[PDB]
């Protein structure tokens, strides 16, 4: 089965280095571009990186560009993230995540289980913070964009995912409309321009989690505030 | 005794060929006329969309 | 004795099938479609060039949501297109590189080729690991593939050069009904819109309508003086066209059984190898083997254009579901994509 | 005055060919995609070698010898005699490097895309700009070829001997080796299997060639070793537009009596 | 373009450079199609050397890949326009067996007068020349019955037999070769060209005579385009 295995986290002093793993097993490893993703404590998820198949195409964020290095080993299937000047800023669940860009691919679809490190641009806005739910009854969750992300080619890259707790992050919409390889069809995304909406019919017990809204547009990926789900 | 059991298949099939209904020809010409002529306009390569509406610009 | 007056009965019945043929004939096709006015002259573009094949192009075929197409070559590669960007989407290695066919599955989940390896393959789109894999390899037929068409994305027919097409049930590899009838090596195969019917075209210069479900053949058509190659059914279903390597071709009706126009030119001495109409079917497409593509008038039997834009052989085209844009492949290892503009 | 203008026409349809016929080499090669082969890379660059001299060289070249005074400036008439050098040796180089591709392709049919892999292509096209660069204008520039209407190419003693030899005498030598070796085997095999097919077509490559650059270099040479009012005017001005009459049959020669390019101008 | 499309437009390059890499390797090879019948003796001739059955063999840093197509039937007008692009046809008949020699003539005059094959040269072998020697000597069977004209042919004059060879199977043996390249010779205005052979089960020759033949075949095209020929 596909899986993805961090490791080499674990508490650091400020400003040293530390070197983060990504083990891959179960899918060619070298066909998908690989992104990291972070999570600070009782917070939303931050992309950090992202490297191409090939590693032809390197991207950072602005708050880690110049002191984080992200690379792979194809042959080991090894995704590697060498991290200098370690801030307080940084301490953070790093999540390592597989994605495959080709027309009608669905990328963002499979998530590690993350490797836990402690240390001693377009706007998402998710403003409905917690939903009370109730089982069977639907549910909507509303993401707004400060910038329209429609494309001239028809394309609105929205994508929306599931963190239910105790779990790593899982796609749910891909595109604003596409259903995830996996997911119930009971989740339909609807959208237009900035406005989106998640409707979730007939809520169930495993539905219950943080969801958080992404724009892939352009670089850098940002996320929304996630909105809580609680019965 | 292949020949005449092949013989045999074959006459049995001329049999089913020989015994179905035939429309006329006008009739059939007729429905290939009708038809391309309802679907003229959601032709394409018959009649081409404006630049806007291709996606091959 | 027995085998002598059986023989002779055969005469006889088609002798009947000949003059109920004849019976039927009250009008003819151009007669009919004498007053209707032309559709002018037909001007299309290359829109799209697909470079990257590295041999000759044997077939192609669009995918049903009219953007993605997959071509076979005999460089031993598979490559699925994005028509719209030209980018490539896939590229599957062949185990057997002399491919003569292949074919898009409606869902878009599934590819198929073959050819001199007498094996339909199978190969999954959609995968968890992020690769295309042969899913099934489908083993039977004593002769070369020349075509295959997906019915959904568990059967498949295949026409073969051993004179028999197949119904495959993919999921059991096992061929569940085998067409025979055919005197010599079935070159094409076309599916019915309702995918109840199909018709064949082999080197005996006939053609076979088959019942999908029944297993057997309805009606037969002839009037080809040599090989048929390419065919396609009517977009009504109620009619299909066949080319030969005489530079013909013909329109055959279904119910009236019998021909009813034929598309030659005193220029074209060439052999067809693809035949296609567009969406109204208003419009006949074929490739000829002097490097060009004329488009004839269905209803008319008028050359309406030429499709001149390959250095070699036209060896398959094919036209999108939409009826956007037609795409032609050639043996000069290019892919070309057509249409008109205002 | 019906002298110079006779001149003047004859002039003006040598240029007006030599540029059109390399045009048509150029667009034949562009237009058709099977053109477009590792054949017929030094065909281009021989093509597109002329087509320069054609239109940087010969423009200038003719109103110098009509109204035989340079209007142009002292220095500009260095970087005109440099431009001259540089094209024409470049394009008997393009030559020579044609015969030895012609050469791989027939004594050693079978290892031929092995021995003139695209690699080696590059690197003898760049060899061969390295050399017509360096005599043109490095010498010209630092005085090597050195012993105010007159716009002349300067030749001393050694330059003469150093020009002529690298230049045309040893692809020469080398040409008629090659060439030789060729036609005894298009000949044994005709002859196994028109009889003067192969005699013509040789002939008529060698022949120009011959005929356009020797007289040239031979007087080049003369002139550079018995100074330059040895050479008499009227024989310089002959020998100098051979040289520049041989860009305007390359297009002939070579692309003329190809198969390819012959079916290409039908393509267009 | 978004940020998707740029990097499937990346994916599509590195196809790009994939199909290259694997299509680089195949243009050092020189192609060949093997033909004849069943008892040609074909597999013995490749076997010697060494749907589809292909074999790989090097000579003199040359590699060549023959291709044996022996699962299909008789009818092969429809699948040999594959082999369009092959550089010879090596085709293989049976010298001892006159009754089939008709045969193999009428099959030979179809492959060379084929519409796709208008430019393939082919490698005639007349195989099992052992065999067809025994049964000359033996005189239980004459052409003459079969072909009339053998009676009424002589040996030519030209013609070089090897040393130890009967006069009788020079004879016969030239007429043979004489029948196959009257056909190839009809045709083809000079596009292509038979190279016929006579060899035996025990030849190890096999190989560089394809060799041999392979590189006249290729230096008649180089001498074709610089219109040397
Ligand atoms: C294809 C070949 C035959 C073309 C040959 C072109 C020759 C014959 C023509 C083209 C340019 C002509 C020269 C143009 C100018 C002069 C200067 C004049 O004071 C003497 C005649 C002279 C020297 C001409 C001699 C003949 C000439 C060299
Ligand atoms: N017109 C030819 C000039 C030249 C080149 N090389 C020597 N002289």
């Amino acid at each position: 089965d596909v899986q993805l295995v961090e490791s080499g986290g674990g508490l650091v002093q400020p400003g040293g280095s530390r070197k983060l793993s990504c083990s891959a097993s179960g899918f060619a490893f070298s066909s998908f571009g690989m992104h990291w993703v972070r999570q600070a404590p009782e917070k939303g998820l931050e992309w950090v990186a992202y490297i191409s198949s090939g590693s032809g195409t390197i991207y950072y964020a602005d708050t880690v560009k110049g002191r984080f290095t992200i690379s792979r080993d194809d042959p080991k299937n090894t995704l590697f993230l060498q991290m200098t000047s370690l801030r307080s800023e940084d301490t953070a669940m790093y999540y390592c995540v597989r994605s495959i860009y080709y027309y009608g691919s669905s990328p963002f679809d499979f998530w590690g289980q993350g490797t836990t490190l402690t240390v001693s641009d377009i706007v998402m806005t998710q403003a409905t913070s917690s939903v009370p739910v109730t089982p069977g009854e639907s549910v909507s969750i509303s993401c707004r964009s400060s910038k329209s992300l429609l494309h001239s080619n028809g394309n609105t890259y929205l994508y929306w995912f599931l963190q239910r707790p105790g779990q790593s992050p899982q796609l749910l919409i891909y595109r604003m409309s596409n259903l995830a390889s996996g997911v119930p069809d009971r989740f339909s995304g609807s959208g237009s321009g900035t406005a989106f909406t998640l409707t979730i019919s007939r809520l169930e017990a495993e539905d219950v989690g943080v969801y958080y809204c992404m724009q892939h547009l352009e670089y850098p990926l940002t996320f929304g505030a996630g909105t809580k789900l609680e019965l | 005794t292949a020949s005449i059991a092949q013989a045999r298949k074959l006459v049995e099939q001329l049999k089913m060929e020989a015994n179905i209904d035939r429309i006329k020809v006008s009739k059939a010409a007729a429905d290939l006329m009708a038809y391309c002529e309802a679907h003229a306009k959601e032709d394409p390569l018959l009649t081409p969309v404006p630049a806007s509406e291709n996606p091959f610009r | 004795s027995e085998l002598d007056q059986l023989r002779q009965e055969a005469e006889q019945l088609k002798n009947q099938i000949r003059d109920a043929r004849k019976a039927c004939a009250d009008a003819t096709l151009s007669q009919i479609t004498n007053n209707i006015d032309p559709v002018g002259r037909i001007q299309m573009r290359t829109r799209r060039t697909l470079r990257g094949h590295l041999a000759k192009i044997y077939a192609m075929h669009w995918g049903t949501d009219s953007r993605l197409l997959v071509s076979a070559s005999q460089d031993g590669k598979l490559i699925i297109w994005d028509s719209y960007t030209t980018n490539k989407v896939h590229a599957i290695p062949l185990r057997s590189s002399w491919v003569m066919t292949c074919a898009y599955a409606p869902s878009g989940n599934y590819v198929a080729c073959g050819g001199l390896d007498n094996i339909c393959s199978i190969y999954n789109l959609k995968t968890r690991e992020g690769n295309v894999r042969v899913s099934r390899e489908l083993a039977g037929h004593t002769g070369y593939l020349s075509c295959c068409r997906f019915l959904d994305d568990n059967q498949i027919v295949t026409s073969s050069g051993d004179t028999t097409c197949a119904l495959w049930d993919i999921e059991t590899g096992q061929q569940t009904t085998t067409f025979t009838g055919h005197t010599g090596d079935v070159m094409s195969l076309s599916l019915a819109p309702d995918t109840r019917l199909f018709v064949s075209g082999a080197c005996d210069a006939s053609a076979k309508l088959w019942d999908v479900r029944e297993g057997m053949c309805r009606q037969t058509f002839t009037g080809h003086e040599s090989d048929i190659n390419a065919i396609c059914f009517f977009p009504n279903g109620n009619a299909f066209a066949t080319g030969s390597d005489d530079a013909t071709c013909r329109l055959f009706d279904l119910r009236a059984d019998q021909e009813l126009m034929t598309y030659s030119h005193d220029n074209i001495i060439c052999g067809i190898t693809s035949v296609s109409f567009s969406k109204s079917g208003r419009l006949l497409l074929a490739g000829y083997d002097d490097f060009n593509c004329n488009v004839w008038d269905a209803l008319k039997a008028d050359r309406a254009g030429v499709l001149a834009g390959h250095d070699n052989r036209v060896s398959c085209l094919g036209v999108t579901d939409d009826g956007m844009a037609v795409a032609t492949g050639s043996w000069d290892s290019f892919l070309k994509i057509w249409n008109g503009s205002s | 005055t019906a002298c110079k203008i006779t001149i003047t026409v004859v002039l003006a349809v040598l240029i007006l060919i030599t540029v059109a016929g390399n045009v048509v080499v150029c667009l034949a090669v562009g237009l058709n995609r099977r053109l477009r082969n590792l054949t017929n890379c030094f065909i281009v660059s021989l093509a597109i070698t002329d087509l320069l001299l054609g239109l940087l060289v010969l423009p200038f070249s003719a109103i110098y010898q009509l109204s035989c005074k340079w209007s142009f400036g002292k220095v500009f008439c260095n970087i005109y005699t440099s431009l001259d050098v540089m094209l024409c040796t470049a394009s008997i180089l393009n030559l020579f490097m044609i015969s030895l591709d012609r050469y791989c392709a027939v004594m050693d049919p079978l290892r031929y895309p092995v021995l003139v892999t695209p690699v080696r292509v590059a690197i003898s096209l760049v060899l061969i700009w390295v050399i017509s660069i360096t005599l043109s204008f490095l010498s010209i520039h630092l005085g090597w070829n050195s012993r105010t209407s007159k716009c002349k190419v300067q030749v001393n003693e050694v330059y003469g001997l150093v020009d002529g030899l690298v230049t045309f005498y040893l692809p020469l030598l080398i040409m008629c080796i090659t060439y030789y070796r060729i036609f005894k085997v298009a000949r044994d095999q005709a002859k196994r299997i028109r009889e003067h097919k192969a005699t013509v077509t040789l002939a008529a490559v060698m022949g120009a060639f011959i005929i356009c650059w020797f007289p040239y270099f031979t007087a080049f040479v003369y002139r550079g070793l018995r100074g330059d009012d040895a050479i008499n005017e009227v024989l310089e001005a002959i020998v100098l537009w051979l040289g520049y009459a041989n860009s305007a049959l390359n297009p002939i020669l070579y692309a003329a009596l190809n198969r390819d390019f012959r079916t290409g101008y039908q393509q267009l | 373009v978004s940020a998707e499309d740029k990097a499937a437009a990346e994916r599509s390059k590195m196809i790009d450079k994939n199909l290259r890499e694997d299509g680089e390797k195949a243009r050092r090879t020189l192609r060949l199609l093997l033909l004849g019948a069943d008892n040609s003796g074909k597999s013995t001739i490749v076997k010697q050397m060494r749907g589809i059955f292909e074999t790989k063999f090097q000579v003199d840093k040359v590699n060549f890949h023959m291709f044996d197509v022996g699962g299909q039937r008789d009818e092969r007008r429809k699948w040999i326009q594959c082999f369009n692009d092959v550089t010879a046809i090596i085709f293989v008949v049976d010298s001892s067996d006159y009754n089939r020699l008709q045969e193999a003539l009428n099959d030979f005059k179809s492959i060379w007068n084929n519409r796709w094959l208008r430019t393939i040269s082919v490698i005639l072998f007349l195989n099992k020349q052992d065999l067809l020697a025994e049964k000359v000597l033996a005189g239980k069977s004459k052409i003459e019955d079969y072909f009339p004209e053998f009676a009424r042919y002589t040996t030519p004059e030209d013609a070089t037999p090897e040393p130890g060879e009967d006069p009788r199977v020079t004879r016969a043996k030239y007429f043979i070769r004489k029948e196959f390249v009257d056909i190839s010779t009809a045709s083809g205005d000079g596009r292509h060209i038979c190279y016929p052979h006579f060899t035996c089960a025990v030849d190890t020759e096999n190989a560089r005579r394809i060799f041999n033949d392979c590189k006249d075949i290729i230096l008649q095209m180089n001498l074709r385009e610089y219109n040397l020929v």
